[PDB]
């Protein structure tokens, strides 16, 4: 994968990526329950996404 | 020629080249046969200033050795 | 006149060409007879051979080439992305209505020596926190 | 190979003696001076050029005096090692 | 512990530290060997408890004054520059923290940066480094600089009080376990993960808004919201010409959790090999051992700072501008050097000072192979220059050494991004380019080999041949720097390994010097430039791809890189922003021939003269009673060796800088 084959992809460098994030089929859930309806000051938690 | 000058290039100065070369066989034979009269003599006096002066001369050489009349009076007039 | 006949008479200082105008007119025809403006070298060294977009044609890296440098060896370069420009302004001007829309105003320019209160501040404002 | 002198300036104090690196010189008795001592150099033939006699020399001018001559080199005064004159 | 015997007391005695300068001024030779010996800890009177005090202890006091000098640079970004007018256009205004005064026609040296600025373009990227940590405003700017000059008061006290804290029974600097342990963990694992922690939830929002064009306060006071699944570093950012700021911060996470991985691992002992190194780990607990390696270590890192720094771009802007990332090259380069033979001079000074490894003992081999290895790079890879010059001269282009001729192709010069075709452009300029491989290239590279291996070898011989030698069998005794053993045994001039340090210098400078001009002439002809209109663009490249064609030949590389881009530090007088420069490159050029008198000269003639001139303050009751002499042997060679490179650098300094400051505006 260096020189004389050109991967091009992350897929192609290493098998079943697609994403900065590794290709786990969990979608890690909030531990816990976030407020409907906002406060001032909250800072909601950022998201990696 | 390519010339590289400024100056040569603005005025056009050349360098002119005969027809013929200047001298002949012969003469250049004649110089040559000059040069290995020289080169002969010099290998001589090459050997002589390396070998320097033979003090032991008077020992075997023929003759008496001589001083010219004219060195001798340098000689009695001193320095 | 012409140089062939300016060649035939030939310049002589001593006895006819006593004029510096003639003399250096004989020289100049026999500068443009028997000298040459260049060696005649081969165009092809003064040619780049990397940086200028030909340099498959020297076949200096066949084996196994790098991909990055362009095949073609017109001398152009692509630029490299292309299609991501678009999708890269997209996103921009998407992030762009998404904070206007969040914020409810302009966006106004930041001061370099300009001061804001704090928009959590307990004390009435002096300075808009915007 | 140098050569090693010595003047009767020297007072035999012998730290020439001590810097010698191939033991050249050695203190003999002497009356010229008070300390009845005064370095010598028998073996000449070792001295390699150091001038570190010189160097530890007290007197207001040096009593030991190392000329060096190039022409002369031998090779216990060149410190040959990889080869061998002898 | 005990404060009652720090007084000022010793301040006027002025060689207190040094045994050997008791008697204190008897000549010029005594000032000279009090400042040489100053910082010489381990030959200072004491004890060995005294010597870790001053070493720690300074280390602190120059922690400080680097503090020092970080609060001053963020001081003159925050009131003295126009960092202002740079952010929100980074292209149309250059960099400039630096402002001159008015004193003599000096208000010529300020050039127009801004409307409302005027002073001297920096070079450093400090500018990008700011834009990178979301420093976007002048109380930022302000608190920044507060915070170096709190860490400089606190590692000033630190110092202080180190002096005295630690006493001879301290022991917590000879605790390498516990010291590797710590920095592996905290100063580089935590440091990391924290520095990541920073970049996102500091600088990314701010740098996204940045790049789209956002500049309101309350938005300046969602990870990967932009970057696609392309490779880091396969796609730069399209509005900066950079990678991507989320990519950098993750790689911070990743090195941090790497970093104490690592520790963790070497905690619980899952490595194994320890013997393999037991050996190094008795031998090199020294002072000069660690600064040595550690020399060595931060040289090989400057320079792969240097490589990546311009070969990959990570901050802002920098890639574009061209100043600053050649400049950064160049330093980081030069420092690489610099600390790399200073690397092997405390690698000789530990082999004086303390037993040597076993490979000592095999040393002929060693040096004699790197004898033989050097000269033959030396003669292939500058012959193929000499032979080159020869027969273009001659008229045979076809049988010279290049791409059109008898071509040597890198055919081990392979590929590893995997990019796509093309290159990336930002505003009429080239951000990244590919550069294509050729026969100057093999020559160049092959020139750099043999000068790093020529200027090993000086080390290397220094080092090995350090305690001993067929020459001198007591250099042990003769210690570290002494000018020479005596004129004896054929003379033993500079068999020190000071003095091979003398040499290995200028043979560091000299490197350096042809891998500076490879890197700017290779990057103006082949890879910085503009472009003109799937597109294809026809690059101009400020040289105009030269380097390839002419770089094959000395006259080549004395032509079209010294004397056709000297023009414009040649004739910048009259220009007001780089008329400095020019000024520094003549008075460059004056330095380094100076330096020839010391290099060239001995010290006998200049005290002879001495005493001769002397006379004459003597005839008229002018009697200096410390007495004049001439410099000693090793301080004239030190001096000669400091203005030689002062002035070569200070000659390719003015030279590059010119060149770029003219070329990009
Ligand atoms: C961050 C870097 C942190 C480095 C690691 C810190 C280690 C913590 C030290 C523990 C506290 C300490 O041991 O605490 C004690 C320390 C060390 O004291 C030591 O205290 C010792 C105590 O001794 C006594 O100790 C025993 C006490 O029981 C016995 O009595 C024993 O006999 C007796 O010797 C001795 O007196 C030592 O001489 C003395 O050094 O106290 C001191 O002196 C305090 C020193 C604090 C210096 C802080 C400098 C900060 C300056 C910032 C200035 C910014 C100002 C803003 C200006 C803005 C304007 C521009
Ligand atoms: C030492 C480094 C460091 C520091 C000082 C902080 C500091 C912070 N992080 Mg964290 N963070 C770090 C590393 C660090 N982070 C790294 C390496 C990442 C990348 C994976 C993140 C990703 C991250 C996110 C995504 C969020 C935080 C948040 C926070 C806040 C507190 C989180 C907390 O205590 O949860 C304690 C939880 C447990 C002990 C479990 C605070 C601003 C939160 C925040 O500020 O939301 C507005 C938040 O949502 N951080
Ligand atoms: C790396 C450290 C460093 C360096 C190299 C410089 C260099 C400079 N500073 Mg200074 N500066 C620094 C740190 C540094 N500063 C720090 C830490 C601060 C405060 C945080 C300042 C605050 C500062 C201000 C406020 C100003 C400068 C100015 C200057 C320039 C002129 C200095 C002068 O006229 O001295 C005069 C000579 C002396 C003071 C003599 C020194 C020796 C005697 C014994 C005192 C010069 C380029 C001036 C400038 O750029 O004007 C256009 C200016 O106005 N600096
Ligand atoms: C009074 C003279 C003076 C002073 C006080 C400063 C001060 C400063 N300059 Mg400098 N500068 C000067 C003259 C001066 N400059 C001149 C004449 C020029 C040419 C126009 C520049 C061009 C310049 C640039 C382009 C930059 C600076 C920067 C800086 C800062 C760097 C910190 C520093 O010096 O660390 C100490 C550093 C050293 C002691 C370096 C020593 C080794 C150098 C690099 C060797 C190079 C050759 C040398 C200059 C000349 C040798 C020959 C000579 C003896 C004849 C600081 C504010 C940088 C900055 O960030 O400013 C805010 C920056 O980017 N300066
Ligand atoms: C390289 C940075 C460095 C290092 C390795 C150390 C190392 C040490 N410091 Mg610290 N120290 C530093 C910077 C550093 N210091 C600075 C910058 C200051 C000035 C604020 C101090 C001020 C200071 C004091 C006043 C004391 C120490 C002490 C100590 C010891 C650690 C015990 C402790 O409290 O640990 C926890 C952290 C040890 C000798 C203490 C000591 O030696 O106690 C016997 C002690 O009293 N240090
Ligand atoms: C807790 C974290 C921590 C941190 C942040 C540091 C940071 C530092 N230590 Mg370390 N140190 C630590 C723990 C830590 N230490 C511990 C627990 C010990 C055992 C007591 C030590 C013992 C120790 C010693 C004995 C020394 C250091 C030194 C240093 C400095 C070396 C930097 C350097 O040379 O860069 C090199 C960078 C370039 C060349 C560029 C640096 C400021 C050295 C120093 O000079 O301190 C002032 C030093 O000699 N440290
Ligand atoms: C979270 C994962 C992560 C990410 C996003 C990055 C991102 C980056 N790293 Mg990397 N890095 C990582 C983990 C990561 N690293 C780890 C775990 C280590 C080991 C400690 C390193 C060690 C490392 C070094 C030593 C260097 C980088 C560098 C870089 C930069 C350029 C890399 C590039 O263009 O590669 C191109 C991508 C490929 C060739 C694809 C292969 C990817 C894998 C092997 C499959 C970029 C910011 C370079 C840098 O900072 O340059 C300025 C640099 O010199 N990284
Ligand atoms: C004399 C020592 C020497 C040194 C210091 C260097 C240094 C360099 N070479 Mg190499 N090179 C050498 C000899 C050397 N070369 C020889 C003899 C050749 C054959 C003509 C090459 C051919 C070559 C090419 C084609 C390329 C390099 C490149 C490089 C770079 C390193 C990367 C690489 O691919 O290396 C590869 C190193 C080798 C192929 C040499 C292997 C090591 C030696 C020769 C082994 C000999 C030992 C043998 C078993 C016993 C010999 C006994 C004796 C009595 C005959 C660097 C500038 C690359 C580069 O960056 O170019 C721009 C590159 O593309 N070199
Ligand atoms: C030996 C002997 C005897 C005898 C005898 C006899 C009869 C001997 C006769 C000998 C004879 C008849 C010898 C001619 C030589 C001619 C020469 C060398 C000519 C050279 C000419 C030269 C080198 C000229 C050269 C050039 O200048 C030329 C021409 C042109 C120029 O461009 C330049 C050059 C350099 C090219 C005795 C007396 C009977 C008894 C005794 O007991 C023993
Ligand atoms: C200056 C300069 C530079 C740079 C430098 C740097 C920048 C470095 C780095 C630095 C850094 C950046 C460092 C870091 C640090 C960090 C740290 C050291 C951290 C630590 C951590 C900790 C200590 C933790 C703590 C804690 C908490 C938070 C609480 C509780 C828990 C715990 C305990 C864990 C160089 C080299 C180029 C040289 C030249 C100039
Ligand atoms: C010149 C020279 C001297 C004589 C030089 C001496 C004695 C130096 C003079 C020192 C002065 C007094 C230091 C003060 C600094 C300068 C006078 C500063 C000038 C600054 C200008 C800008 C005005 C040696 O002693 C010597 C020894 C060994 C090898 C080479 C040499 C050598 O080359």
């Amino acid at each position: 994968c260096f020189s004389s084959q050109t991967c091009q992809d992350i897929g192609d460098y290493l098998p079943g990526w697609t994403g900065p994030l590794p290709p786990v089929a969990y979608d890690f859930p909030p531990l816990y329950p976030a407020p409907e309806v906002p406060y001032t000051g909250y800072q909601a938690p950022l998201k990696l996404m | 020629r390519v010339p590289g000058g400024k100056r040569t290039k603005e005025l056009g100065l050349v360098v002119p080249i005969p027809e013929e070369d200047g001298l002949t066989d012969g003469q250049i034979a004649a110089l040559f046969v000059v040069a290995l009269v020289v080169l002969i003599a010099a290998v001589d006096l090459a050997r002589s200033l390396y070998f320097g002066l033979q003090p032991n001369k008077f020992k075997t050489a023929k003759g008496k050795g001589s001083i010219t009349p004219f060195m001798k009076r340098l000689i009695e007039n001193g320095f | 006149p012409s140089d062939e006949e300016i060649l035939a008479k030939g310049c002589d200082i001593r006895v006819d060409c006593t004029t510096k105008e003639q003399q250096f007119a004989w020289a100049k025809a026999y500068y443009r007879k028997y000298n040459q403006e260049t060696d005649g070298k081969d165009p092809k060294y003064s040619k780049p051979s990397t940086g200028a977009g030909v340099f498959r044609k020297f076949k200096i890296d066949w084996p196994n080439p790098d991909p990055s440098i362009p095949d073609t060896t017109d001398g152009t370069y692509p630029i490299r992305n292309e299609d991501f420009l678009p999708i890269w302004k997209q996103q921009q001007e998407d992030l762009r209505a998404k904070m206007k829309e969040y914020i409810g105003r302009e966006f106004t320019e930041i001061r370099w020596i300009g001061d804001y209160d704090n928009a959590r501040s307990p004390y009435k404002p002096h300075n808009g926190y915007y | 190979s140098h050569a090693v002198k010595i003047y009767d300036t020297c007072i035999g104090c012998t730290l020439c003696v001590r810097a010698c690196p191939t033991d050249v010189l050695e203190m003999v008795p002497a009356t010229v001076n008070a300390a009845k001592q005064v370095a010598s150099s028998p073996r000449v033939e070792d001295c390699v050029g150091c001038k570190r006699c010189e160097t530890a020399c007290p007197t207001d001018f040096l009593s030991i005096r190392v000329y060096l001559q190039e022409n002369e080199e031998t090779q216990y005064s060149l410190g040959l090692d990889l080869a061998d004159w002898s | 512990a005990i404060f009652r015997y720090v007084n000022a007391t010793l301040w006027s005695k002025a060689g207190h530290f040094n045994k050997a300068l008791s008697k204190g001024a008897k000549t010029t030779t005594w000032i000279w060997n009090l400042h040489a010996s100053a910082h010489d800890f381990d030959i200072q009177q004491g004890s060995a408890g005294l010597i870790a005090r001053k070493v720690f202890s300074s280390g602190l006091a120059h922690l400080s004054l680097v503090f020092f000098w970080l609060g001053g640079m963020h001081f003159h970004g925050a009131y003295l520059s126009n960092y202002s007018a740079w952010l929100k256009d980074p292209k149309s205004v250059a960099p400039s923290s630096h402002i001159a005064y008015s004193l003599v026609g000096q208000d010529i040296l300020n050039s127009y940066t801004s409307q409302y600025f005027s002073g001297i373009t920096i070079t450093s990227g400090f500018f990008q480094l700011y834009r990178s940590e979301g420093i976007v405003t002048q109380s930022q700017l302000k608190y920044a600089c507060a915070a170096s000059l709190i860490a400089t008061l606190i590692c000033l006290s630190g110092s202080y009080l180190h002096m005295q804290l630690m006493s001879k029974f301290t022991s917590f600097y000879k605790k390498f376990q516990s010291l590797s342990q710590s920095h592996l963990i905290i100063m580089f694992g935590f440091g990391s993960v924290s520095f990541s922690a920073h970049q996102i939830h500091e600088a990314l929002p701010i740098n996204s808004l940045l790049d789209s064009g956002i500049w309101d306060p309350q938005l300046f006071s969602a990870i990967l919201l932009g970057t696609p699944s392309a490779i880091t570093g396969k796609l730069l950012n399209p509005s900066t010409g950079s990678i991507f700021l989320s990519q950098v911060a993750a790689h911070h996470l990743a090195v941090g959790i790497v970093f104490i991985t690592l520790g963790l691992i070497k905690w619980c002992n899952l490595f194994f090999s320890r013997n393999a190194i037991l050996s190094l780990r008795l031998a090199y607990m020294d002072y000069h051992a660690q600064l040595s390696i550690n020399l060595a270590v931060w040289a090989s890192l400057s320079m792969v700072a240097a490589h990546h720094l311009t070969e990959i771009p990570v901050y802002p802007y920098e890639s574009t501008d061209y100043p600053t990332v050649l400049c950064l090259f160049v330093h980081h380069a030069c420092l690489s050097g610099f600390f790399t033979v200073a690397s092997g001079a405390h690698a000789s000074i530990f082999v004086i000072r303390q037993l040597p490894t076993s490979e000592i003992r095999h040393r002929d081999p060693i040096i004699g192979h790197l004898i033989w290895v050097c000269i033959a790079l030396g003669l292939h890879s500058f012959g193929l220059y000499c032979h080159n010059d020869t027969l273009e001269a001659l008229g045979r282009p076809e049988d010279t050494f290049c791409d059109n001729s008898i071509q040597l192709k890198p055919i081990f010069a392979k590929q590893f991004l995997g990019l796509q075709p093309g290159i990336e452009v930002l505003d009429g300029k080239i951000v990244r380019m590919t550069q294509e491989l050729g026969t100057a290239d093999f020559m160049v590279h092959h020139i750099h080999a043999f000068t790093i291996h020529v200027t090993l070898l000086i080390l290397l011989k220094g080092v090995l041949y350090a305690r001993n030698s067929r020459l001198v069998s007591d250099k042990l005794e003769l210690g570290f720097a002494y000018p020479c053993d005596g004129p004896g045994r054929g003379g033993t001039c500079q068999i020190s390994p000071w003095d091979h340090l003398f040499l290995a210098v200028f043979w560091m400078y000299n490197c350096l010097s042809v891998v500076i001009f490879h890197y700017f002439w290779k990057m103006q002809s082949d890879v910085w430039g503009s472009y003109v209109h799937h597109s294809s663009l026809t690059c101009s490249h400020y040289s105009q791809g030269d380097f390839s064609v002419n770089s094959i030949t000395i006259n080549g590389w004395l032509r079209n890189l010294l004397w056709s881009e000297a023009s414009q530090v040649i004739q910048s007088y009259a220009l007001p922003s780089i008329c400095s420069y020019g000024f520094i490159f003549l008075a460059a050029h004056f330095v380094w021939a100076f330096s020839l008198m010391f290099l060239f000269s001995g010290r006998a003639y200049w005290q002879e003269l001495i005493e001769s001139i002397l006379w004459s303050h003597h005839k008229l009751k002018i009697v200096p009673h410390i007495q004049p002499r001439a410099l000693s042997i090793s301080q004239g060679r030190a001096v000669g060796l400091t203005h030689y490179v002062l002035g070569g650098i200070g000659c390719t300094w003015a030279f590059i800088i010119s060149r770029m400051l003219v070329l990009t505006t």
